[PDB]
RNA sequence: UAAGUCGACAAGAAGAUGGGCUUGGAAGCAGCCAUAAUUUAAAGAUCUCGUAACAGAGCACUUGUUAAAUCUUAAAAGCAU
């Protein structure tokens, strides 16, 4: 059966490595071939930006993938101006119940919802309900919402 | 019984003959319960059974159907035999028309099977003896009951055939009794797609 | 029901006719992946004014071409005759497998 | 004067494209209306309540009408016909389709507890 | 305190349990069969979630390109391709057809105060509706003459419905081409302008949908007849043509 | 097989049956399980 | 409980999203915190297996088919095993 794998890789950083090497090198497809195509797919994004991928490995090891917008968590934190944590990246609240890394305004939400609406599979969802989907995730990453 | 109410479709060629209530005298019992001799004849053969009298069969030939009914649904004895008598007729009808089959798969290194004659131990003239090499010092031979046909398309595959399902499956269980599937390598005799979960080690 | 051994089925019926019941029910049992797997299917819908007898065509991967009338047979009577032939193909495959 | 971020504010880190700058905050009026309403979903110490809360508890009752303290059946257990009328018009029709979607949430909310609780009874 | 005879005002005696999804879903369809003049009945065949979302995504796009500059209500989002419970949805039609609420005798109703207040039970989940429906259905041929009889054969197996707040021919051509295209009348969207419609998943979903029939202004309609309705450019315009004569 | 005085089902596939009951003995209550053979139980001694 | 009970079978069981933290790794399913939402015929930031981690197979839940006209499920009590 045509298998699928989830991967988070940099913008234009596709190479045999922990993120890409073992994720696909074990099935049988040409890992180096994928990195050649992913680079062409991502030629307008800042180098190093994380980009989730869903590569569908058809039988005979013929793969076709569809790059997806950055994670919502990475956007809220990147936009919340939260303090940088160990590892060269922002970290969310360990216990969102009390701790608060930042407070994103609704004006940011309306922009975080559109960038997530550019996807076709999510192009039909009404934008209104999409602002409340991230607000429901802000409570999980210790981010407050200021009107 | 939701199965006893379901009519029994009699396919073309099958003929059901319902006898009359009879009581075979028994000196060891003071009262024998009457039964009904039901014959199911067709292309492949003829099967007969004796059902209790309280089971009523309204054999309507114009539509080629036969429904069962009991005299009292509240009796535990009548509810049970109502469904059992129906399941047996369904097997009889589908056994004399098409026939029942059982496939045995012999897994393991050195497991074979052949179908040849053994005139020395023949219970009846021309009895077929299934010979099995199952890693035993002695050869395993079993005579197919009268009325069955055993074949071997491949060395590691047996095919039993017969009009009586109980006789076919009972014989398939006797051959499997020599090598029951083990859970470590799958070696054994599997009947009708039977499987066994293996150990990871 | 097993649709693995079924290659292609063609149905022509009238929806407003109560006799086309079994035709529509049979169409539902087909799995989701029957299309991409290569099983061709073409469903024709007849007008309500003119009513032609429903036609249910079936064909397996072994050349068998089944054609059962929908008006006379019920949905329960259609599946048994379908899986019946699908039962011999499975055991025949096993007998030839290995 | 309803937004904390005024117009022109630069939304930090919301543009991952190379040849582009981060979005800039637009006027509050240009924004849609529902945004100012999407935040509608955010929901001795007892001796103090005993003398203050439980005090206000009793006198707030004002038991004049019995129905006022009735069980107040929820929306997911009623049997009154929904506001649906034949050839009534587009307005009532639209308003009629709003309650059908409201009752949807009522049943939806009840499935979480019924699904969560049953999951709790299996992981005791 | 509350007496024994008292019953809540918004929970009259029903013919069967109310909290159950069986009856609670019947009340929805009955109001849907009154507020929605135009309805199309489909038949889905094992559609996955991602496929359903794709079919509902195109309608949101095709229905968003309808010209409505007349200040008319925002009729672009109350149109939904909804899956219905065929069994209960079938009882809904019987209720709307063979039940007249004006044939109920009001009876005294005891409130929390114990006083008797006259009340009438007309809710569709009432024992009278259940009783009127059964007896009315006892007749075999008289039922076939009704609209219900002309639609019962369609309510077999799984069915999905497209509810439109009212008859708008412009909205049909935008929704009929995305679910049951038939050129040149209702041509499918162009690939050079709607590349999402011709997607592997969206294309694999429409093949499982089959437009069976429709119901307009409480009148049965066949797939061929729906085209005639949708063929009209506009309802108000059609009336003007007759006035010129 | 574990002979207990209080036999109980341990999963969804465990079934309670009374076997070895005939014209000579009353039999025992069993807990048969085709999934896990460790769920086999018996009530009463021979 | 014919508004189809009960059982089985067929398919579905989504999406924001690998929630945040932790960790060599923690993607519903080691542990910690949160668990207002959203869209659906329905879909727990996850009830039981599974993976180094994914994947995958089930469940809750949902529609459909088969199908009962005294025939569903539970509790209590009496006598028995
Ligand atoms: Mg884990
Ligand atoms: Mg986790
Ligand atoms: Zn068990």
């Amino acid at each position: 059966v045509e298998q699928v794998v989830k991967l988070i890789v940099g913008a234009g950083q596709a190479s045999p490595s922990p993120p890409v090497g073992p994720a696909l090198g074990s099935k049988g497809i040409k890992s180096m071939d994928f990195c050649k195509e992913f680079n062409a797919r991502t030629a307008h994004i800042n180098t190093g930006t994380p980009m989730p991928v869903r590569v569908t490995v058809r039988p005979d090891r013929s793969f076709h993938f569809d790059v997806r917008t950055p994670h919502t968590s990475w956007l809220l934190l990147n936009a919340a101006e939260a303090p940088i944590g160990k590892g060269g990246k922002r970290k969310g609240a360990s216990n969102p119940g009390k701790e608060v890394v930042g407070t994103v305004s609704l004006k940011h939400v309306y922009e975080i919802a559109k960038i997530k609406q550019s996807e076709l599979r999510l192009s039909g969802l009404p934008l209104e309900g999409l602002c409340r989907a991230v607000i429901y995730q802000a409570r999980s990453i210790g981010i407050n919402v200021i009107p | 019984s939701k199965l006893g109410r379901t009519p029994l479709s009699i396919p073309p060629g099958v003929e059901i003959t319902i006898g009359e209530p009879f009581v075979k005298r028994d000196m060891t019992q003071w009262k024998q319960q009457p039964k009904r001799k039901i014959t199911v004849q067709g292309p492949l053969g003829q099967l007969e059974m004796d059902i209790p009298d309280f089971i009523k069969i309204d054999h309507d030939a114009e539509a080629r159907r036969a429904t069962l009914s009991v005299a009292n649904r509240d009796e535990k004895e009548q509810r049970e035999m109502w469904g059992t008598t129906w399941a047996y007729l369904n097997r009889f009808i589908m056994g004399v028309s098409e026939g029942h089959t059982a496939v045995l798969r012999l897994v393991g290194i050195g497991y074979r099977a052949t179908i040849d004659t053994r005139p020395e131990k023949e219970e009846y003239p021309g009895q077929q003896f299934v010979c099995l090499k199952l890693g035993f010092s002695h050869p395993v031979e079993m005579g197919v009951p009268k009325g069955m046909k055993a074949s071997t398309p491949q060395p590691t595959r047996i095919l039993l055939e017969g009009i009586n399902r109980e006789q076919v499956m009972t014989f398939a269980a006797d051959i499997r009794r020599w090598r029951v599937p083990e859970p470590y390598k799958g070696k054994g005799i599997f009947v009708n797609g039977e499987t066994i979960k293996l150990k990871q080690k | 029901m097993l649709t693995r051994f079924i290659t292609d089925v063609s149905t022509r019926f009238n929806p407003f006719s109560a006799k086309a019941k079994a035709a529509r029910l049979f169409l539902s049992f087909l799995p989701p992946n029957a299309r991409s797997n290569g099983m061709n299917i073409t469903t024709q819908l007849l007008p309500r004014n003119s009513t032609e007898t429903p036609l249910l065509y079936v064909k397996f991967k072994d050349g068998k071409e089944m054609n059962l009338d929908v008006e006379n047979m019920g949905i329960k009577s259609i599946v048994e005759e379908v899986d019946r032939h699908s039962r011999i193909l499975q055991k025949q495959a096993d007998l030839n497998d290995g | 004067a309803i937004s904390s971020c005024p117009a022109g504010t630069k939304l930090n880190g919301l543009n991952y494209f190379k040849n582009k700058a981060d979005p800039v905050a637009l006027p509050d009026e240009e924004y849609p209306e529902w945004l100012w309403r999407c935040l509608e979903v955010q929901k001795k110490q007892r001796r103090l309540a005993m003398k203050r809360a439980r005090a206000q508890e009793a006198k707030i009752l004002a038991s004049g009408d019995l129905e006022a303290l009735a069980p107040k059946i929820p929306l997911q257990k009623q049997s009154v016909n929904l506001p649906g009328a034949v050839n009534g018009g587009v307005q009532d029709a639209v308003l009629a389709d709003e309650k059908r979607e409201e009752l949807r949430k009522a049943m939806r909310k009840e499935r979480k507890a019924k699904i969560k609780e049953s999951n709790y009874l299996k992981a005791m | 305190r509350l007496p024994d005879d008292y019953v809540p005002p918004t929970q009259p005696p029903s013919a069967r349990p109310v909290d159950t999804r069986k009856s609670q879903l019947l009340r929805t369809y009955t109001s849907m069969l009154r507020s929605t003049p135009l309805m199309l009945i489909f038949q889905h065949n094992n559609l996955t979630a991602i496929e359903w979302a794709a079919i509902r995504r195109e309608l949101s796009l095709a229905l968003s390109n309808v010209p409505v500059p007349e200040g008319a209500p925002d009729i672009t989002s109350k149109i939904h391709l909804q899956v219905v419970r065929t069994r209960i949805f079938d009882v809904a039609l019987k209720t709307v057809e063979f039940f007249d609420p004006s044939t109920v005798e009001p009876t005294t109703a005891t409130t929390a105060t114990g006083t008797k207040v006259p009340a009438t039970y007309n809710h569709d989940l009432s024992k009278h509706a259940w009783k009127a429906v059964k007896e009315a259905t006892k007749n075999t041929e008289a039922v076939e003459k009704t609209v219900y009889g002309q639609l019962a054969p369609l309510l077999v197996g799984p069915v999905a419905i497209l509810t439109l707040p009212s008859v708008s021919p412009a909205h049909l051509g935008a929704a009929l081409s995305v679910l049951a295209p038939s050129p040149p009348a209702f041509p499918a969207p162009s690939r050079k302008k709607n590349p999402g419609y011709y997607d592997l998943t969206c294309q694999s979903g429409l093949q499982k949908l089959l437009l069976v029939g429709g119901r307009i202004e409480g009148k049965a309609f066949d797939y061929d007849g729906i085209k005639w309705v949708g063929g009209i450019e506009n309802g108000i315009e059609g009336l003007r043509a007759q006035l010129v004569h | 097989m574990k002979v207990h005085s209080a036999i109980k089902k341990r999963c969804e596939h465990c079934k309670v049956v009374r076997r070895k009951a005939n014209k000579r003995q009353n039999g025992y209550l069993y807990i048969i399980c085709p999934a896990n053979p460790r769920h086999k139980q018996r009530q009463g001694y021979r």
